[PDB]
């Protein structure tokens, strides 16, 4: 009877573990996969702010 | 005493539970506002019905079930509908985006939001129970809360009631009435993460239940109502062993002690007769050894596969209504020497039976007629293997060139959890195969 | 409780929209004041999806209009239905863009852009449970074409969990005689490519061999070609306007649709076109005459299809017939994706019409139109024609070269997976 609680213990046990290794691993990646979205379009708009840039050199010549 | 607690998940957990509560309120003289004149216990009581009905001081009967889904529109005709005091608000819990058929969604981004919520109100109902025996699961393989959410509760349920028994009955996709390309993948992913924490799963397969409707209901086209209004008969039939009690009545847990030889092999395959019209059941009195039969015919059988060509470890069967004991053996000793019925050598060959006299109820106004006796037969044959394999296809063709895989990967997940749950199902395959070859 | 936004901009845009809310407005019971007069609750069941409900039981469209000239702005105001849209939803400039995707894209449109935001935001701030937004522009034009594009990048921004839709009418020379149209429309596919989940593409190509060879039409105006682009709008809305349980959620239908991102091009097609049977409706939907994309499904394979069929008819027939035109036509599907056909039915049939059917794939023949467009797009690029234009707005030329080498990466992406085999 101790074998029986013992395996259901570490069935619980491995249970959680498993369970909380997985949502914080998911969490790790759909944050990474939105950062480096986002990353993404913050480099169009640094293109874009040089683009404007560039346009205001060219009118003084 | 020794409640069972049902939880509805998804669209077609919520309405096939619709379905099955409709049909339970029916068989036990339940009305849609929850009384019961025949109860004289009043608040309470240790009835056989009570195993899936609470009593209040009022006198309601209220279902010990939970619907969820992640969105509301399903839900919402519960609230509104015919039998919307049956349950008490708590009971119907509602999310506002849903899973689009992703199992991520389901399981991970949008699971976790209600996950907390969903095993709250299930707590409230074990606390009502004196003696919990365990949980029956309606849900989907295709959709992405039926399939992901799913798994996820399943994962939580065994941490917060260690190895309390749950039961599962999963609709198995079809394409005449599917609603997703990606249901193989939601189909696989949820089948690897249950499998240890699912003690005994039923198995339905849409196309079967679709066919059955179109020949033996002479319905063109079906729709979910018409599958559903069948699946709670079945359903009935496999619980009516623990609602109803007498002197022939075989506790559903004593057919799952033979049912289940290895904790993985756990997928019945279930058998119901008869599903006849109305028209053609007038002055056609179907005998015991007639659904007996039809038992071993694979058309009347859940899901689509041939018990010719596989091996059966058990072999059930489930009778209600006027069915006496001489009649099941005269019928089994026919078809024993007249029918393909051949064990694994590790196994006895006998069929354990069990028989209920409250008879079968018809919905007003479905396709079925109300019959005398109707017969639910559950084996566990090597031949529900079958199932899986036209799925692992379906999955390899697509993983291949990892179509679709992007959405999964996008909301969390890795492409090791699909090579994980096929390499799962790969074995189980496997296993299948070994349960079946003969001893050395 | 699932709200879409609606956005148009430029003329294409705000004129194809405009004329897509006339048309939804009736299906719905909605009058050009906003107020309900229908016959049927299922008009209004799933209203909320596009329209906002006000003070006074009025409905009031969830459409943002917005141009770089004026002129539209008016003709909106003044057309049908003009006086539903809320007033603060104009967003207008003054000047406009003149068919330059630069000037949308980077400088007249940036100084326009955040006065677009305020407003998308707040119909979003007041949404149950925002789905995501649909886009109405040209890609020939400046306005549209550029800003809009921008416009996608900067809601992206700020709703990056959220899918991005567009109606992007594709240009060409039987239609508009402006000469650098190419180079507008590649620019903007190079932005579509990456920043959106479902286009789909209205070729002005395949609207106008419609409108002259099958409706016998010659000399067709604008309003003959939006007529069409109107009645697949209406088509391909149907799931998500009326209660039916297939694609009733726009990344619902993008997950059943989109098997790789990138590849998110769509067919259009309606059937029937004229001015009938089960059987009918579906191999004519199935025809290449019908596609409003100018492109022969033929001459390709399909990764995912999706059929719509309005009004009442036999639903095992229209099971039977879907069935038999796989069966039939079975080279020109994947076989690596199975059962990537799905249909719906929805009991609603439309205007004038008893039974109609609306066509939508993802179709490897989409690159026959992203050629089209590279070939009118290199055949100016290595001339360097025009480049002036963009180059005085701060472009540098080597930006061209990235977004053709992107399209030509599209098209070979496409070829990709039409020579794909499963074993
Ligand atoms: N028998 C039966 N099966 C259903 C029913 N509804 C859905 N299904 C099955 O479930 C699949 C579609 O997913 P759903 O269950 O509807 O969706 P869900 O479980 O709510 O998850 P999401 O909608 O994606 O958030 C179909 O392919 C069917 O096989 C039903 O009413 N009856
Ligand atoms: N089918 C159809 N196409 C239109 C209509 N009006 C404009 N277009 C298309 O729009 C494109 C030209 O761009 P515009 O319509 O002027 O839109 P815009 O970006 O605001 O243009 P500018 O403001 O002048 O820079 C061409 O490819 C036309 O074919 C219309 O009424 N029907
Ligand atoms: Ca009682
Ligand atoms: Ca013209
Ligand atoms: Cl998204
Ligand atoms: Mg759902
Ligand atoms: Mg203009």
């Amino acid at each position: 009877i101790q074998k029986a609680i013992e395996e259901n213990n570490n069935f619980i046990k491995m249970a959680k573990e498993k369970l909380a290794q997985k949502m914080e691993s998911n969490k790790e990646n759909r944050e990474a996969h939105l950062a480096a979205m986002l990353e993404r379009l913050q480099e169009k708009d640094k293109h874009a702010e040089e683009v404007r840039k560039n346009k205001e050199l060219k009118e003084e010549a | 005493m020794r409640e069972c607690i049902s939880i509805h998940v998804g669209q077609a957990g919520v309405q096939i539970g619709n379905a099955c509560w409709e049909l339970y309120c029916l068989e036990h003289g339940i009305q849609p506002d929850g009384q019961m004149p025949s109860d004289k216990t009043i608040g309470g009581g240790d009835d056989s019905f009570n195993t899936f009905f609470s009593e209040t001081g009022a006198g309601k009967h209220v279902p010990r079930a939970v619907f969820v889904d992640l969105e509301p529109t399903v839900i919402d005709e519960v609230r509104t509908g015919t039998y919307r005091q049956l349950f008490h608000p708590e009971q119907l819990i509602t999310g506002k985006e849903d899973a689009a058929n992703n199992y991520a969604r389901g399981h991970y981004t949008i699971g976790k939001e209600i996950i907390d919520l969903v095993l709250d109100r299930i707590r409230k109902l074990a606390d009502q129970c004196t003696g919990l025996q365990g949980f029956l699961v309606f849900h989907s393989f295709g959709g992405g809360t039926g399939s992901g959410f799913t798994s996820l509760l399943m994962e939580r349920l065994s941490v917060d009631y260690g190895k309390k028994s749950k039961l599962e009955f999963s609709i198995y996709p079809a394409p005449q009435v599917s609603t997703a390309v990606v249901e193989p993948y939601n189909s696989i992913l949820t089948t690897h993460t249950t499998l240890e924490h699912s003690d005994c799963a039923f198995m339905v397969d849409n196309e079967a239940i679709y066919d059955i409707c179109r020949r033996n209901l002479d319905i063109e086209r079906p729709t979910y109502t018409n599958l559903n209004r069948l699946i709670s008969q079945i359903v009935s039939s496999i619980t009516a062993s623990l609602r109803f009690d007498g002197a022939l009545n075989v506790d559903l847990t004593e057919f799952q002690t033979n049912l289940v030889p290895y904790p993985r092999i756990h997928f019945p395959l279930a058998t119901y007769a008869p599903v006849i019209s109305a028209e053609k059941a007038y002055h056609e009195q179907l005998s015991v050894a007639e659904i007996t039969n039809a038992c071993f015919e694979p058309a009347n059988q859940m899901v689509k596969c041939d018990p010719r060509h596989g091996k059966y470890m058990a072999c059930c069967l489930l009778y209600r209504g006027d069915v006496v004991p001489k009649d099941v053996n005269a019928a089994i000793a026919t078809i024993k020497t007249k029918r393909s019925i051949q064990f694994v050598d590790w196994c006895p060959t006998g069929f354990k039976v069990g028989i209920n006299y409250q008879p079968p109820t018809v919905v007003p106004g479905g396709d079925l007629a109300k019959v005398q006796r109707a017969v639910c037969m559950l084996s566990n044959t090597t031949a529900i293997a079958e199932a899986w394999a036209r799925l692992d296809h379906k999955f390899d063709l697509m993983y291949a060139k990892r179509a679709f895989v992007h959405w999964y990967v996008g909301e969390g997940m890795e492409e090791g959890e699909f090579s994980e749950a096929r390499e799962d199902m790969a074995a189980l395959e496997k296993d299948y195969e070994e349960v079946g070859v003969d001893s050395v | 409780m699932r709200e879409i936004v609606h956005i148009q901009a430029g003329q294409c845009g705000n004129q194809i929209g405009a004329k897509f809310w006339e048309v939804i407005s009736d299906e719905h019971g909605i009058d050009p004041t906003g107020s309900y007069h229908g016959d049927s609750d299922l008009q209004l069941e799933r209203i909320n999806v596009y329209y906002n409900e006000a003070a006074g039981n009025k409905y009031v469209p969830r459409a943002i209009l917005v141009d770089l000239e004026p002129g539209t702005m008016d003709s909106v105001r003044s057309g049908p239905f003009g006086q539903i849209f809320r007033p603060d939803n104009f967003v207008f400039g003054q000047s406009g863009a003149g068919n330059n995707w630069a000037k949308g894209h980077y400088t007249e449109g940036a100084e326009l852009v955040d006065s677009v935001l305020d407003v998308v935001r707040k119909e979003s701030e007041s949404c149950d449970c925002l789905q995501g937004f649909q886009l109405t522009h040209s890609l020939g034009g400046g306005t549209g074409s550029g800003m809009g594009t921008l416009l996608i990048s900067k809601i992206r921004e700020e709703y990056p969990d959220r899918i991005m839709n567009t109606f992007s009418v594709v240009p060409s020379p039987k239609v508009s005689d402006t000469v650098v149209e190419p180079y507008n429309a590649t620019l903007s596919v190079h932005q579509l490519v990456e920043n959106t989940d479902e286009t789909y593409c209205i070729d002005n190509e395949a609207l106008y061999d419609i409108c002259f060879r099958t409706l016998k039409l010659t000399t067709p105006t604008y309003g003959d070609l939006n007529h069409l682009v109107s009645a697949t709008m209406s088509g391909v809305t149907t799931c998500l306007r009326f209660p039916g349980q297939l694609n009733a959620d726009l990344r619902k239908l993008a997950v059943n649709m989109v098997p790789f991102p990138r590849l998110h091009f769509f067919m259009p097609g309606f059937a029937p076109l004229t001015s009938l049977t089960v059987p009918e409706l579906t191999q004519q939907m199935f025809d290449a005459k019908n596609m409003m994309a100018a492109c022969d499904p033929r001459h390709g394979r399909y990764l995912t299809v999706a059929a719509v069929f309005r009004g009442r008819m036999s639903m095992k027939e229209v099971d039977e017939q879907m069935l038999n035109v796989q069966n039939k036509n079975s080279s020109y599907f994947v076989e690596w994706i199975p059962n990537n056909v799905k249909t719906a039915v929805c009991d609603i049939p439309p205007r004038g019409l008893k039974m109609s059917a609306t066509f939508i794939g993802n179709s490897t023949a989409i690159q026959e139109l992203f050629k089209r467009i590279s070939e009118q797009f290199t055949a100016m690029f290595r001339r360097k024609a025009f480049l002036h234009w963009y180059t005085g707005e701060g472009m540098d030329e080597m930006e061209f070269t990235e977004a053709e080498s992107n399209m030509n990466d599209l098209v070979s992406e496409y070829q990709q997976y039409q020579d794909a085999t499963a074993d």
